[PDB]
C-alpha cells in the first residue's frame, strides 16, 4: 500500500 | 463469509492516507504534491494540475502544522477507488485550532499495481462556511 | 478556450443534485431510494444496497426536515463521476438546526445518457464529532 | 439532467 510518489 | 483478496480494505486505505498525509504536511509540506497526479484538483478555501497544487501549497505557508483528527470514514467508490471524509482540528504556524472538513477522492495508480494517489481533495474551515 | 461540449459542467450537476435531494428529504423522504442504486453505500451518523438504505431512512423519520444549505463544492472524479462536498444546517421534526458536512459521490448512469445516480452517501453530524 | 428513476 503506497501513495504517491513514495515507496512508503 | 470470507475476506476479499483481490482488494484491499476501504477503510484500511482511508485511514493509512490520512495517517501519512498530516505527516508529511508538518514534516515536509513541499513533497506533498507527489501525492497527486497531473489530473487532481486541489481546493483549500480559503486548481487543476500538479505544478499549480504545488505552487498553491507553497503559497497557504505550512509551518509545523498540527492536527488531530477527530473523524475518518472510507468507502469504497467508481473505477475500485476509495472515497474519504476526513473532520479534525488544525493547527498552523502557532494559531490556535480550526475545526475543517477534508474530503479526498483516492484513486488506484495506473500500473502496477496496489498503489493510490489523490484524484480529488477538497478543504474547507467551519469558522469561514458557518462563522 | 471553449466550452465543454461532451459532458456537464460538475459543479451545475452537484448544485442542482443538493437543491432535489434536500427538497424530496422535505417532502416524500421515502421516495429517497429512488437515488441510489443496488451497489451504493449510504451512512447517516448517528449500509450497502438500495433495500438497505430505504430501510435505512425509514429508521431514521424525516417528518418535515427543513435544511439551510451554508456551502457546497462538486467536482469531477473518476469515471465522469462527480464528487460533491455538502456543508449546512438541518433541523427535523421540530428539532433545532444542527450543523452537518454530507459528502456525495454521483456517477453516471449506465445508459442512457445524462443521468446520474448516488454512489456515495457520507452523513455526519457536527455535535456529535467534535462536541 | 436527470437523477435515479425520476423524470425531473
Amino acid at each position: 500500500l503506497t501513495f504517491g510518489d513514495f515507496d512508503e | 463469509s470470507h475476506m476479499v483478496m483481490e482488494k484491499p480494505s476501504p477503510l484500511l486505505v482511508g485511514r493509512e492516507f490520512v495517517r501519512q498525509y498530516y505527516t508529511l504536511l508538518n514534516k515536509a509540506p513541499e513533497y506533498l504534491h507527489r501525492f497527486y497526479g497531473r489530473n487532481s484538483s486541489y481546493v483549500h478555501g480559503g486548481v487543476y494540475g500538479q505544478n499549480d497544487i504545488h505552487h498553491k501549497v507553497l503559497s497557504l505557508n505550512f509551518s509545523e502544522c498540527h492536527t488531530k483528527i477527530r473523524h475518518v470514514d472510507a468507502h469504497a467508490t467508481l473505477s475500485d477507488g476509495v472515497v474519504v471524509q476526513v473532520m479534525g482540528l488544525l493547527s498552523n504556524s502557532g494559531q490556535p485550532e480550526r475545526k475543517f472538513m477534508q474530503t479526498f477522492v483516492l484513486a488506484p495508480e495506473g500500473s502496477v499495481p496496489n498503489k493510490f494517489y489523490v484524484h480529488n481533495d477538497m478543504f474547507r474551515y467551519e469558522d469561514e462556511v458557518f462563522g
